[PDB]
Parts: structure tokens; C-alpha cells; sequence
């Protein structure tokens, strides 16, 4: 017997761990606004340089502030890739069978990009279904971000899968990727499977 | 032999707390005498502790409102923070349960980070403890830092003098030394 309907009692996290003095989000300001503020000021256009770089602004009208081009799982013992193309069609993942070996440890490597703007504190938002129930919230934050031609890549801390002797079931994974705007960038849902072996 | 570890360390807090002259104290040993810098530029040095070299990166900050959106691009990969507050300005003291630690620990959230005194020469000062006795405040002290630091959770509190360099070559390496200690997971996902 593989599960029931105690997944309720696997919310042994949830929500409690919030409890702290929120942090407050930044005004809305921007790059050319910040440049203006204080051109008297060597030390703090230094300051700017060595955050904002400088230059390339490629295109304007059809790209947005932020494109988020793939989910990588980093993982040294999965011989096969595992990745997810976050650009174009996205209900491909609503039928696909990833599998994710019992007990691993495991990183996200995720890569975006920025375009014209700052993304202030951009994070990446899990939420683990098994039957329809929520058993798992998450966040990894990725931080606040400058615009620039080459793509960022952020990975996430080393992690441990679970043990397949209970849940080894599939899993309907909802994500997303917001910020401190709480500007919606992307968001899609996709299937995941854990199992003893690797491939079987 | 094995490679040399880099340790970035950001440093934070209120405007005029201190921050800019730690830094070129640390760094050339020299309090700012005339000149002092709104923010002091990327700095590295190579730092000897426990025996071994180590990269301590340096990293300024412009903590006013108007960049509130620019100061965390600085954020990411840090491998410590320093909330500096001045013992003779309460003003900057709170602001680090206020601001500066949500502000630390909503972008990095397992970083460990240290609170610093800056300014102690101050703790005993005519000009200074004049106006502060006076408008119902008093300086800042060890016991009453470390119960804020413990309850924040920093891994430490610890205060210096820029212009007096007591405590600075130390406040770094206790920074040092804060970095290389290990995550710890807490973040367990089997049930
Ligand atoms: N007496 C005294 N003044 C200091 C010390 N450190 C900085 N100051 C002075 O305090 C003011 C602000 O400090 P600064 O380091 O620029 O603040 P920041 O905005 O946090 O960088 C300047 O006028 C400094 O000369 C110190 O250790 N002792
Ligand atoms: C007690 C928790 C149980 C029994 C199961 C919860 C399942 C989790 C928490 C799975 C997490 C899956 C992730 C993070 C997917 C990563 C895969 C890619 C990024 C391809
Ligand atoms: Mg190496
Ligand atoms: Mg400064």
C-alpha cells in the first residue's frame, strides 16, 4: 500500500515558520532614475558602474524585463539530463514522466535574464502535490538583479529526496516566479515521479 | 596544495553609522583623516587565519532609502554580513532589527552575519554623551547588544573603533571565521 489520504499529516511544515518583522518592499524606482540621483557623487557612480555595468539594451517592445530560459537539476549520479526549456510551450509538461531517484541529494540550477530593468528580490515558488493536495511550500530566493546580454545562473542549496519506502508516488508540481513587485514573470505546471531506481 | 577560498563580506547599515571608514581603516590602517568617500570602492585582501590564506572581499554599502532597489544587487553569493550601528546614535540601533536584518535575511536567507559597534571611543565622550543623557538616551553596551544579537540570531556581536582600531583587525576575522562555518541543513523534506 503506497498512500492514503495521510498526506495531510505530512504538512508537518506548512505555514509557521513565517513568524518575522516583514521586510518591506523597495519603491519602484528605476536604472535611469538611479543614475540621476547623484552624478556629483564619484564614489557612488562607481558604485553604480560596478552593479549596472554599463550599456546593451538590445530589443524593447516584445521582450520583457525578465525570461527565465530553463530549470536545470544539477545532480552527479542521474546519468540521463534533466532540464525544462521554460521558453514557448509549456503544456508539454503536463504529460511528462520525470523521475527523481529516492534519497539523492540534488540542486536547482536555474537560468534567466534580465533585460531593461532591476529585479528586486526575484524567487522561485514550489508547490509539491500527491493527489491533489498541497504537502509542500517552498521558496528559494534568487535575489535582486541587474540587466545584461550573458544569462544568469543561480543554484539552489544541496537538498535530499525523500525515501521511496512511503512516498515514491508521482507528484503534480505547480510553480512560478515572482519578486518583491509581485510581478508574475512565469508560471506552469508540470508531473514529477520519484522511484527506487534510476530509470526503471 | 588546496585551492585559496574566498570569503565575501558585505557590510551594512544606516548612513553615516560608519561603514566607508571601517573599511580604509581595516584596509590601510589609516583612519580617514580629511577625505572619507560616500562608498568604498570592491576591495580584496588575502587575510591568514587558522593557518591558511583566504580572499576577504570587501563590500560597501549606500544605505540610504533612495537605494533601497540598487544595494542588493550586491546581495548575491555573500558569504557574510556585517549590520554595523554606532553605540552614540540609538537612531542607527534600531534600524537593525527594523531594516537591515529582514532586509539580510529576506535576500539571503541561510547567511550568517555579525552586528557591529562601530564608534566605541564615543562610549566615553563630552560633546557626545552631552546630547545623549540629555534628549533620555544612553550609549550602547556589550550586554545589550548581544541580547539584541541573540535574538536576531547573529552569530555574533562584536564593536570597534575606526579611529581607534580596537577591535577592528578582529571584527574581520570573527567575520572570517563566521563564513567558513557549515549550513546545517534544517531543511528536511522526508517526513
Ligand atoms: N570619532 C569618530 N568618528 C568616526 C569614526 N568613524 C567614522 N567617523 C566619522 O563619522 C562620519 C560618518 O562615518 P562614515 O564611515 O562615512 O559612515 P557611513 O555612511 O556608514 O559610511 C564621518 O564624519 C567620519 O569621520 C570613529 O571611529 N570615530
Ligand atoms: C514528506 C514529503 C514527501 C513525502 C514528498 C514531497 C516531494 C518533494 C518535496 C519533491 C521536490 C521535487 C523537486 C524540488 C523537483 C526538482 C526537479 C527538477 C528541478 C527537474
Ligand atoms: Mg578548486
Ligand atoms: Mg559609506
Amino acid at each position: 500500500e503506497p498512500t492514503a489520504e495521510q498526506l495531510a499529516q505530512i504538512a508537518a511544515e506548512n505555514e509557521e515558520d513565517e513568524h518575522s518583522v516583514n521586510y518591506k518592499p523597495p519603491a519602484q524606482k528605476s536604472i535611469q532614475e538611479i543614475q540621476e540621483l547623484d552624478k556629483d557623487d564619484e564614489s557612488l557612480r562607481k558604485y553604480k558602474e560596478a552593479l549596472l555595468g554599463r550599456v546593451a539594451v538590445s530589443a524593447d517592445p516584445n521582450v520583457p524585463n525578465v525570461v527565465v530560459t530553463r530549470l536545470t537539476l544539477v545532480c552527479s549520479t542521474a546519468p540521463g539530463p534533466l532540464e525544462l526549456d521554460l521558453t514557448g510551450d509549456l503544456e508539454s509538461f503536463k504529460k511528462q514522466s520525470f523521475v527523481l531517484k529516492e534519497g539523492v541529494e540534488y540542486r536547482i540550477k536555474i537560468s534567466f535574464r534580465v533585460n531593461r530593468e532591476i529585479v528586486s528580490g526575484m524567487k522561485y515558488i514550489q508547490h509539491t502535490y500527491r493527489k491533489g493536495v498541497k504537502i509542500d511550500k517552498t521558496d528559494y530566493m534568487v535575489g535582486s538583479y541587474g540587466p545584461r546580454a550573458e544569462e544568469y545562473e543561480f543554484l539552489t542549496p544541496m537538498e535530499e529526496a525523500p525515501k521511496g519506502m512511503l512516498a515514491r508516488g508521482s507528484y503534480n508540481i505547480k510553480s512560478r516566479f515572482t519578486d518583491d513587485d509581485r510581478t508574475d514573470h512565469l508560471s506552469w505546471e508540470w508531473n514529477l515521479t520519484i522511484k527506487k531506481e534510476w530509470k526503471d | 596544495g588546496s585551492h585559496m577560498q574566498t570569503i565575501k563580506c558585505v557590510v551594512v547599515g544606516d548612513g553615516a553609522v560608519g561603514k566607508t571608514c571601517l573599511l580604509i581603516s581595516y584596509t590601510t590602517n589609516k583612519f580617514p583623516s580629511e577625505y572619507v568617500p560616500t562608498v568604498f570602492d570592491n576591495y580584496a585582501v588575502t587575510v591568514m587565519i587558522g593557518g591558511e590564506p583566504y580572499t576577504l572581499g570587501l563590500f560597501d554599502t549606500a544605505g540610504q532609502e533612495d537605494y533601497d532597489r540598487l544595494r542588493p544587487l550586491s546581495y548575491p553569493q555573500t558569504d557574510v554580513f556585517l549590520v554595523c550601528f554606532s553605540v552614540v546614535s540609538p537612531s542607527s540601533f534600531e534600524n537593525v532589527k527594523e531594516k537591515w536584518v529582514p532586509e539580510i535575511t529576506h535576500h539571503c536567507p541561510k547567511t550568517p552575519f555579525l552586528l557591529v559597534g562601530t564608534q566605541i571611543d564615543l562610549r566615553d565622550d563630552p560633546s557626545t554623551i552631552e546630547k545623549l543623557a540629555k534628549n533620555k538616551q544612553k550609549p550602547i553596551t556589550p550586554e545589550t547588544a548581544e541580547k539584541l544579537a541573540r535574538d536576531l540570531k547573529a552569530v555574533k556581536y562584536v564593536e570597534c573603533s575606526a579611529l581607534t582600531q580596537k577591535g577592528l583587525k578582529n571584527v574581520f576575522d570573527e567575520a572570517i571565521l563566521a563564513a567558513l562555518e557549515p549550513p546545517e541543513p534544517k531543511k528536511s523534506r522526508r517526513c
